[PDB]
RNA sequence: AAUGUAG
RNA sequence: CGCGGGGUGGAGCAGCCUGGUAGCUCGUCGGGCUCAUAACCCGAAGGUCGUCGGUUCAAAUCCGGCCCCCGCAACCA
RNA sequence: UCUGGUCAGCAUGGCCCUUACGGCCUGGGCGACACACGUGCUACAAUGCCCACUACAAAGCGAUGCCACCCGGCAACGGGGAGC
């Protein structure tokens, strides 16, 4: 059941097992499966060598899709370094790039605490 | 749950409308 | 101070001079030399020194070869110390030098500044020295 | 910085979301209401003098 | 189960 | 010179006779307890093993060479 | 009681600036970020989550306003448009 390259839903209702791609969500599901006309209810597990080519069909041949889906994206951000937009920044320096507090907060873009600190009060 | 903007629940508790909380 | 960065073996026989020089015995670089006339150990010590006139003296001014190298050592038992017990401590080192052997060499000079460098330098030397020019010292076809 | 912008405030001139609000009696333009047209502080003061017709203290 | 700068 | 011992996180010590895991106490940092500071509780950080070679697949460890520190011996005349 | 807070709401004794410590505007900043603490929101799921159907509130608020109801659009919303 090797619809996209690397990835092979099996043994679930086929309508979220779609979602086991990158590139396909509830919505491009639900989408594809009127289209081609087939219970979602039904299991991966049983289906004609029929429905299986009707699916993939459908899919692979409409939008993208891992792979070059993820290669694409990139290519956006990396031109994002043209002389060099506000965006390509954060980009830059890893921290939010969508108008964000980082005196607090952040941590989904900074990689947990790196707490370093060695700061002073008063001795005598 | 009440921050999944794709849902019920979700746009409830924002307290706006969409696909997924038709306006009437 | 001027001695190899590795040696097979630390220390080592004092061993013999015989005459002549092998080789080393004409010009090839700079255009004068100072040559020797009698064989000796010379040491870093003086070289340097010698050297150092020699640069001093046309300061800072044209170039020097420095053509005998102190790869040996040289021992030197403990001060007051009876015979026996294995041989001594190296103390420094030293270049074999003999008869013929161009110790040094000069180029991008005066005759007049050259001559009296060498001189100069022979001073420091505990042997005989003679000056040089580049008659048929070469060796070619 | 008071006196000079309770006398710009008082001119509409230039792009209309600029046209805040500020208080009457006080200098004041943050916690206005529009209807009263005053400061809470403000307001709060005048209400204790009566001077705010029908305005009576609350208690539920 | 200690401690609390001067006026 | 003549023998012998030491050198490891900031301090004091393991680990080395028995190559492959650097351990311990104090201290430092961040967070608790207090009106606050110790005391106490939680959780982290930090070592080029003085140094250059050699052996080994592999060196803090085994082998030498230099650099420091401490200990003994220097008697018959 | 805390020489508690507030001269920056306003008032006010004094001190101080008076081509500027006043005043006008453009653009920025107050939204910065290796970090730490407070108040919070959403969760970690089956006494749950999702989709279709269907009930029961109160207190407010509304004209260069709240918008019935139709229509475009997956929808935000955008056209029309009745009532207040």
């Amino acid at each position: 059941a090797r619809i996209a390259g690397v990835e092979i839903p099996r043994n679930k209702r086929v309508d979220v097992a779609l979602t086991y791609i990158y590139g396909i969500g509830k919505a491009r599901a639900k989408e594809a499966l009127e289209k081609t006309g087939i219970n979602p209810a039904t299991r991966v597990k049983d289906l004609t060598e029929a429905e299986v080519v009707r699916l993939r069909e459908y899919v692979e041949n409409t939008w993208k899709l891992e792979g070059e889906l993820r290669a694409e994206v990139a290519a956006n951000i990396k031109r994002l370094m043209d002389i060099g937009c506000y965006r390509g920044l954060r980009h830059r320096r890893g921290l939010p790039v969508r108008g964000q507090r980082t005196r607090t907060n952040a941590r989904t873009r900074k990689g947990p605490r790196k707490t370093v600190a060695g700061k002073k009060k008063a001795p005598r | 749950g009440k921050g999944d903007r794709r849902t019920r629940r979700g746009k409830i508790w924002r307290g706006t409308y969409g696909k997924y909380r038709p306006r009437k | 101070m001027l001695m190899p960065r590795r040696m097979k073996y630390r220390k080592q026989q004092r061993g013999r001079l015989k005459g002549a020089t092998k080789g080393g015995d004409y010009v090839a670089f700079g255009d004068y030399g100072l040559v020797a006339l009698e064989p000796a150990w010379i040491t870093a010590q003086q070289i340097e020194a010698a050297r150092v006139a020699m640069v001093r003296h046309f300061r800072r001014g044209g170039k020097i070869f420095i053509r005998i190298f102190p790869d040996k050592p040289y021992t030197k038992k403990p001060l007051e110390v009876r015979m026996g017990k294995g041989k001594g401590n190296v103390e420094g080192y030293v270049a074999v030098v003999k008869p013929g052997r161009v110790m040094f060499e000069v180029a991008g000079v005066t005759e007049e500044q050259a001559m009296e460098a060498l001189r100069i330098a022979g001073h420091k030397l505990p042997i005989k020295t003679k000056i040089v020019r580049r008659d048929a010292y070469d060796e070619a076809q | 910085a008071r006196k000079a912008l309770i006398e710009k405030a008082k001119r509409t001139p230039k792009f209309k979301v600029r046209a805040y609000t500020r208080c009457v009696r006080c200098g004041r333009a943050r916690s206005v209401y529009r209807f009263f047209g005053l400061c809470r502080i403000c307001l709060r003061e005048l209400a204790h003098k009566g001077q705010l017709p029908g305005v009576r203290k609350a208690s539920w």
